[PDB]
């Protein structure tokens, strides 16, 4: 049936984030709105290397999110970790879809260092009506191990939620956009989503990704080191981070803490100055357009300033809940604003969950 | 914009046909079975029969 | 535990299906073995009768 | 039969405390009233990690209460330990009795680390009247080990008293002040009991608990930091912590005993902030409203005030006794407010008995 579903950000890895949105009435029209949200931040030892080791636990804390939320609704969207998924473009012939299927996982098999033993799906770059048989095949391929998928609807089955999709972060984030990336059809966009566990590069022209690339570095990295320099545990040194660098009192601190954080600066933008090179190779000649951030680690302050002068683009921060209507007697646009990097995904397969 | 959903196929569902599969042989192999167990059955009423039939003598 | 009880929602009708079948296959293994005797002993009856 | 029953502070680990509401007669009018209440220092050992170690000197404590209380009633209302106790919030679907109870032993299952080798019961956090079958259950669970409940039915069975009501403490500490709660049906209001043992957090929207979280930190770290930085034992300890912080003289020892307990006072703010962090999903844009504190490790002195800075929420006592009619010929209200902190659970299944 014809459900309005739900949305965790379930492999957030710093934190456990849930939407809903629906059909708000008012005036007797009706809209996709904002319902709900909630977050939670992730117990350590629940997620390893992308994989849930404790999904009765996750559980716990995803039905804490639904009772939080006060939501009836139990049908769910969510999504793999960045580090569970294998991402990558493939080129075929277009046939019948079973055809297509099989010859899929065929090319796929090389590229995937296990065993099948692995939940494969594709889309098509293009639309496949604007090319014949035989010709003009391009789809990606997400690829993952069946004990990931296995562990997450673990976790889903036991909150007493039931999944109809689950779908990936890199493209999941971009679903708040994807209607300003279509007033640009021609514009090639940058879109980073620098989360906990990894940090995600897709770019488009108009809201047709052309590429992803997922870079081990993240805000974790950005934490282990003022861990490592002050001898701190990991969630003081996380607030460090936070209230450290962007206090207006902060004045002596980014010395003690950039210093600290000055190596991962570089590294990170040593990698996305990589990324970037490596995407550029037909339009030799040209240049970078506009960009947006997503994640929580996105939010260091003057991060995006840096990025900006660094990577020669103008990175900006974005707010998602534009996508959606907001009652403003049940939220206040500035906090929702605060919280959007980190909620981007969230209400990302949210839009997918009433689609 | 792309739209996926690694929500499980196709692992799965070929280990739900090879376990269809697996089960409808034991089901053939069975009935064949039952059926030998049969026919024997009646050759030997036959033969109790006909020492029925010795005994009266 | 969850874990297992979704390997228990993805597999073990597999496992409890096949579980029927062995199952199933002794117990005809059994009627079998269990109509050959009733062969060999009628056989045996012949033997005394037509010796009477 | 109907009958009006007694109250102990039994999980009290720094005291065994007990209380005798009944219908009082004034002037052909009857209210409940305050008749008795009594006071005693709990025998330690008595009471490891949650548990009676030892009904029958428990026994023989409760039965000094009740002889010094001068009380006939041998039934009584008692409360398990915040340490013995499992409270969360279970979401499920509205139907028959029986459905609801099974469907609510097998979701709790995987949240219970032991074996069932379990005592459950649960109460929903709206009227279930309200909702039809199948849709918008919401039911809290209240689990624990069956070692436990016969630890304590053995201690009270040899008082020659009888349970009719095994409650809970982060709720029953409530019952006080649920009239002065339902005054205001939408403000959100935080309650916090510090104890010996534990210190719980529930937060509510009227009088109807949105969520309950307990915190294995309360006074007994503070006396015991006091006991470690000065190598005292635990009583004296705990003697300079009561006179030594609030004393008029006082003025020396703030210093000697503040820079003893510092650590905890930071440590239990953090703690309270983590929890208060961990539950503000929904209302993203908000701020908090107003608070009580019950317990004895309230009383710390000043400490009102710094959790009221630190929280960013008004913070204050309250006295339990304004719920129950006080003749002023057998106690005069200054010192019943005096100990009303320590008393407001031992009122709170006070008021369930004669329920």
């Amino acid at each position: 049936a014809k459900g309005k579903l739900v949305l965790g950000l379930d492999i957030g890895s710093t934190s456990i984030k849930m939407i809903l949105l629906k059909e708000q009435r008012k005036r007797g029209e009706v809209i996709y709105a904002l319902q709900s949200f909630g977050m939670k931040p992730l117990p350590p030892e629940a997620i390893v290397d992308g994989a849930l080791m404790n999904s009765t636990a996750i559980v716990q804390a995803v039905q804490d999110l639904m009772s939080e939320l006060k939501v009836k609704g139990k049908d769910v969207a969510i999504g793999v970790s960045g580090h569970s998924v294998i991402i990558k473009k493939i080129q075929m012939p277009r046939m019948s879809q079973d055809e297509l299927e099989e010859s899929i996982q065929w090319e796929a098999e090389q590229y995937i260092p296990f065993d099948v033993k692995d939940v494969n799906i594709d889309t098509q770059i293009l639309d496949g009506g604007g090319n014949d048989a035989t010709g003009q095949m391009d789809v990606l391929l997400v690829a993952a191990k069946k004990d990931m998928i296995n562990d997450y609807t673990t976790v889903v089955s036991e909150a007493g939620l039931a999944p109809v999709v689950v779908d990936v972060d890199a493209f999941a984030v971009q679903n708040m956009f994807s209607v300003n990336y279509d007033v640009p059809e021609r514009e090639t966009v940058v879109l980073i989503n620098a989360g906990a566990s990894v940090v995600n590069i897709n770019i488009i022209s108009n809201g047709a990704t052309v590429f992803t690339r997922d870079v081990t570095i993240g805000g974790n990295q950005f934490t282990e080191e003022i861990q490592k320099q002050l001898n701190v545990s990991y969630e003081e040194a996380e607030a460090l981070k936070i209230g450290g660098n962007g206090a207006d009192a902060d004045a002596v601190v980014p010395q003690d803490v950039e210093r600290v954080l000055s190596s991962v600066a570089e590294q990170v933008a040593g990698e996305i100055q990589r990324s970037l090179d490596f995407y550029a190779g037909t339009a030799a000649d040209s240049n970078f357009s506009k960009v947006y951030l997503s994640g929580g680690t996105a939010k260091i302050p003057a991060l995006f300033k840096t990025i900006e002068a660094r990577t020669g683009v103008p990175v900006e921060i974005l707010n998602p809940f534009r996508k959606i209507e907001v009652d403003n007697r049940k939220f206040d646009p500035a906090f929702v604003m605060d919280v959007a990097p980190m909620a981007a995904v969230a209400v990302g397969l949210a839009l997918r969950r009433p689609g | 914009m792309m739209i996926r959903i690694n929500l499980l196929p196709v692992r799965a569902v070929k280990k739900r046909e090879m376990g269809r599969q697996v089960l409808v042989l034991f089901a053939v192999v069975l009935i064949g079975a039952g059926v030998a167990n049969y026919l024997w059955y009646d050759d030997r009423q036959s033969e109790l029969e006909a020492h029925q039939a010795g005994v009266a003598s | 535990m969850d874990k297992y009880l979704d390997q228990f929602v993805k597999a073990p009708p597999a496992i409890k299906f096949g579980g029927l079948a062995f199952v199933v296959g002794a117990l005809t293994a059994a009627n079998f073995f269990m109509v050959i005797q009733p062969t060999e002993e009628e056989i045996g009856w012949a033997v005394a009768e037509r010796r009477k």
